[PDB]
């Protein structure tokens, strides 16, 4: 117990994580957090070195009382660790030996207080919010985007087709699924072709910017990077790759080929549930985003919220800000467990995503505000009408929740009243009001 | 069930899929601007109001983002009504120009607003 | 021995040198369409109804394929003489469009028709 | 219950997973089975389509008896839902979205048979045991 | 006999061959299979792996009743045994040693069963029928084509606008002729220049995607690929490739660059009668382009048909499906001697060339339908009033074709005479149908 | 009867074929040869070039007495038709079109007249006889070579160990087998780095320069490139390619790599008897082999002759002089129909291969001589006393054949007798002469 350190005075240069730690009955807390720390370091040569420089400290136990008898365990990190602006090796030197010690029943790790030195050696973002609207031009709501359906199933000139009909409807993106990659019924380069055109069509119909965030992910390194090519090949926007199955390498390559192009990059987070759904044993999703503000990623599926609700849209609230603030100091309650300085790299715009159609867009509009992207796929498919009126349908939808804000209403009251006025004006919106109501009131 | 136009649906982003404000609507967006601290601005595009991409066509490149300012930021605008003489006074001069409003946000450094305030006669 | 005009004799694929159908010969592919299973559906084009390529010259890009749809699939129509109102009432709609009568194969998962339907005045 | 499929004779390119499904209570092991199988697709396009040639079908549920009450139920996937050689995209289309399901609650993956129609798409080790050791030149023990 | 194993089970990844063997006098059939299958290996070292495993075994015999006495025998070929993805290793393991055994008086390889594991190991065409009609837009009718006369004598701005009368007359595509690579007076680079312009001109005339194949076809695989290169450079839709002279090797690669590229590939098969002609000894045609759809092409020829009759009709038929069809299961009348299983390999397009010219159009209309490409030289080209009234001429005679077929009437009987119809009301076509009746009726 | 030209005098700048057409009853032998050299042309736009410069002569038809009635046309080809240096093309433009006339029951190509015009296009052998023998410092006999056995079978480790004990036994070359590419049980660049291995060793033993030809044949471009590439990284001598199943655009391309890199090639024949075995259809090898010769290969496989006997050996040697020889006179009782003038293109090495061990020895030592590569399967690999003991066997047998020819000993009748005398002084050549002699005297 030379790795629980009470009296540790934490540097500024020091990757701190908050262990939520489950012992095996009889491991003292202390031995418990200290264990934690442990995975660090072993002796013999060791004289040749002063192991007391490469170790993790467990400097703080704290008792989460009441979700059972588990602890948050704060291990301390030196800097001389990691392997400057890599987010796979600050991976495996945390996450890479501890969890499945013995002596842990279940262990999570719940934040990650990357040091200012540490977030410095990384590029973030290609783009990040500000830019990312000076460059398509949108101000004053969050984006609507589109995702076609079904995934996996049609042809490239169907997809390319759903594509536009969406657009020119008032979205300003469409989505490859997360499953869309090449594939025996649509190759990616078709895929590439007639979603490129769809897109001009569909912004030369409106005179608004589109853009299609193109799957580049694949199976080696080389044919993601052969994929992101040919977007820029077409003067796209965007491209898109899930970041957990491709993997942190690869995002990161990804990532920089799109900062030094000028793309923006999707990233879709498929396969997190893997990892950060279990409440006492995994890696919390705001660590999973820290992760990616850092690798880089332009946009991040952060998932809905009205449909899981307060308490822990709480912590939604807590990781949105992590991802999209420039500090975010200290707040146990949202979950982030240590102060936050992300010292100028841009922030990711928040995705939300599943379950929404129009009386979600008051109180989405509420939860994430401006900066984020209601994404929908049947909310805009599924309509009576098709594809485009169902586009104009979630947007117009969004503009009187933009415009109740605007003049003082309060989306989270009004909110289902705001979207009763617009219907009401709205052909296209009102048979959405209907389906909607098929389920609503 | 309906069809959505294919011609002459041309949008000017925020706002643009509702009815037209009302100088009472127009109003209140300006008032909002101001009571979160942002400077509003006018643009005025009288040559084509929309993006295009003539210059060069590479990865977010476009042509037509930018319009003329229309005189200066309304550095310390109290009075939203003093700003509605402006969208006025240029719409005098351009009966041509579709005019909007745009708004600058000094504490993030970037522009927050762009609404379109007025679509020349048949936009 | 006759000459064949370089000016005006733009095409719109399958059935265009043809005489045009009468709303006989119409119905009888529509009723066609329809008795090998297929999901009928119309394409409007208001805007130049020509391929072009104006964003990207690459190898089997071109601009101008897709139209924009004239409502939906009539997924499980039995009844050709259904469909016919459609073309007429597009056709109200935009005396100025071009309509094509496209159909749509889901056991191959593929398009298999496209016949210009309404060519506008003197195409 | 149209991903439930008690009948389905799985083809040989068929991507099979075995899901220990652990429902919430109240859905029915049919119904949770199904559920797993139905994260492969969703309808309106899909009449351009035949959704039917794209879907996973949890065609047998077993009982884990004692470990507690979870299922172990059968998933078969089509073999053009993956990219050819791409373990991102089997893992993206079976490990992707079906573990986060509000009806599902700890959901686990515990086998895989990958057919061989899709084994052929990768290159594997790019050595393996045999040409390893007669490379190195070591045979008779484990090395060291 | 230890190759001919009547005992055998085929496994799902074995490669079976159906061999016609027409053994030496004397040679018991079971000998002359075993000797078949035998050529897959020899002993000593040989106890340094289990040859049971390597080995072809004749599982089957049958005997050709009647076409004298020739027998099909059936060979089956481990999975092991091929190069995952090479045409020129499943031609040199099967096609390679066999037909030169003294013990053989000629033997003809009739088809093969390439089972689903190793048709994954394949591209196959760069795109095929349906990405091909998206594409290029066109749907409802074969397809249309001119072949350019003489192929070798004119100079390139010639050839160049002969393509243009004839693409505007409403044709599709033209070819170059398999024989047209880069030659003293037609050198390849002006070929493409012209003919590309040419194609524009045509296009912009018509308002219809046209294209021309332009023979890429070279002496090494390097220029090849410069003259591939080149249609890139232009934005043409398809280049050539006969497969036959050139090589699997090349094909293959060439066939990698369009996809790659977003280029059709037609492929022609010169060359192929040399080995595909005779009836007791050498590969037929259907084996021939199983190995084209795996290598890839996206158009290949398959002659003619309205000349060579019916019942021969029939196994043209036998491998248009084959060539088309996802799956084309057993029927040994139309000279499919196994099922084959495509598990999503794109469909190449019929070309049916030569012979014809107008009272054709039915028949062919008829054997092929919708997915083929008519490809006319004489029918075109020979036209009294020049190369664009013969393009129309074909093409309002196709539509007529389509028409009838499409207001049930029977091509095969109405034909004729629904050409009749169609003359009337066409000048250009009625002129075609005057020399079509300089020997018609 | 416009291509049939009896006074037509041939120019140098022909290519002239000689083609055994055998009609269909009825047609006369004149339209006949006449049909096949219009295989070359037909009109219209004919009148914007003269196409008689670019057509097919058949100058004269001779009756091919007694082998049936069949006839040996003789058509002559314009230089102006074919690609400066492209087999693919030479072949597109003479076997791509005729052989399938329906007025043809079968047709057959047997010889062909490269005239010197073209033949300088060529690059011809890397290397060729001379350079060849140079570089490998062997001098004074036919060169050995080992078949490893099996084929396809063992591992990578093992076929490399074979190669050596087959090549310390003093054989000089080893082959890998025509259907050993890259394959489940033995991946090319394994086998190349063993094969290189066991070759430097067996050279080091022996002091003399050993070689293991290398399969590079693969199924793109781009990996038969990826193969030689490698091989010139182990300094080995040669390489092999199978050029029918491969391709001649690929083989080309080989060829000037080896040229370039300074490694020999081994062009292996495989499928060759599908197009060159009957006597009524195809293609001669003679003719397959003036393609080889100009498409490039140093040394090419030209069968076994003590088993396919007098007469029909006449032919093998008019085309094993075809391949080595400067100019090859006229010679229509060896197969020659036209002299060849190889305006110094260098000659290619005939392998002899199969049904060969020991009594042979003297025969091929004559009917071959010197300038040949004697390849033994299980001649050396089925040696009672393994590997090497059948490598010096076959050996010490050869030089026994030299010595013998050498002091002027008729090797046609003292044959089975010298190595009668050699059985004696060697324990490893006379247990070869035992099994030899469980079917010899």
């Amino acid at each position: 117990l030379t790795y629980y350190t009470p009296e540790y005075q934490t540097k500024d240069t020091d990757i701190l994580a908050a262990f939520r730690v489950t012992p095996q009955p009889g491991v003292p807390p202390e031995e418990a957090g200290a264990a934690v720390a442990a995975e660090s370091s072993t002796v013999w040569t060791d004289g040749l070195t002063s192991l007391d420089r490469y170790k993790g400290r467990c400097y703080r136990i704290e008792r989460v009382v009441g979700e059972k008898d588990q602890y948050i365990a704060y291990v301390a990190y030196p800097l001389d660790l990691f392997e400057e602006g890599s987010v796979t090796n600050m991976f495996t030197s945390i996450v890479g030996n501890v969890f499945g010690f013995k002596a842990l029943r279940a262990l999570r790790l719940e934040d990650l207080r990357i040091p200012p030195a540490y977030v410095k050696t990384f590029q973030g973002p290609p783009h990040g919010i500000q830019v990312e609207r000076d460059k398509l031009n949108k101000y004053g709501r969050p984006l609507l985007g589109c995702t076609i359906k079904p995934k996996l199933g049609l042809s490239a000139k169907n997809y390319g087709r759903a594509v536009y009909e969406c657009l020119r409807g008032g979205l300003d993106f469409t989505k490859d699924d997360e499953n869309v990659n090449s594939q025996p019924f649509m190759r990616w380069r078709d895929r590439f072709l007639f979603c490129a055109e769809a897109l001009y069509k569909a912004e030369a119909e409106t005179g608004e910017i589109k853009g299609h965030y193109l799957n580049a992910t694949a199976g080696t390194c080389e044919e993601m990077i052969k994929r992101a090519v040919f977007a820029r090949e077409l003067g796209v926007p965007i491209v898109m790759h899930d970041y957990l199955t491709g993997g942190f390498t690869a995002n990161t390559s990804l990532a920089h080929y799109c900062r030094d192009n000028g793309l923006l990059l999707h990233i879709h987070r498929a396969m997190h549930a893997v990892i950060d759904r279990q409440k006492n044993h995994g890696i919390h999703f705001r660590v999973l985003a820290k992760a990616l503000r850092m690798s880089g990623g332009d946009h991040i599926h952060s998932g809905t919220v009205v449909g899981k609700l307060e308490g822990e849209r709480d912590i939604t609230l807590g990781f949105v800000d992590l991802l999209r603030d420039d500090f975010v100091e200290q707040d146990r309650s949202r979950g982030i467990y240590f102060t936050q300085d992300w010292v100028s790299l841009p922030g990711v715009l928040p995705v939300a995503s599943g379950g929404i159609h129009v009386w979600h867009m008051p109180a989405l509009t509420e939860i994430f505000g401006d900066d984020s992207v209601l994404q929908f796929g049947g909310g805009t498919l599924g309509h009576p009408w098709g594809n485009a009126p169902g586009a104009v349908a979630n947007r117009v939808a969004l503009e009187a929740c933009v415009k109740a804000r605007n003049e003082g209403r309060d989306l989270a009251q009004e909110g289902n009243e705001i979207i009763r006025e617009a219907c009401k004006w709205s052909p296209e919106l009102a048979a959405a009001c209907e389906v909607w109501k098929e389920i609503v009131f | 069930m309906q069809v959505w136009p294919p011609i002459n649906k041309k949008k000017y982003e925020t706002l643009s899929y509702l009815p037209d404000l009302s100088q009472e609507q127009l109003l209140s967006e300006v008032e909002y601007l101001l009571k979160n601290g942002w400077v509003p601005c006018l643009e005025f595009e009288t040559e084509h109001g929309f993006v295009y991409r003539e210059n060069n066509k590479s990865p977010g490149y476009y042509d037509g983002r930018y319009w003329t300012m229309w005189k200066l930021p309304m550095f310390g605008c109290t009075d939203a009504t003093q700003v509605l003489a402006e969208v006025e006074e240029a719409k005098k001069a351009y009966p041509q120009a579709w005019i909007r409003i745009i708004g600058f946000d000094n504490v993030r450094q970037v522009q927050c607003i762009s609404f379109i305030a007025y679509k020349p006669e048949g936009y």
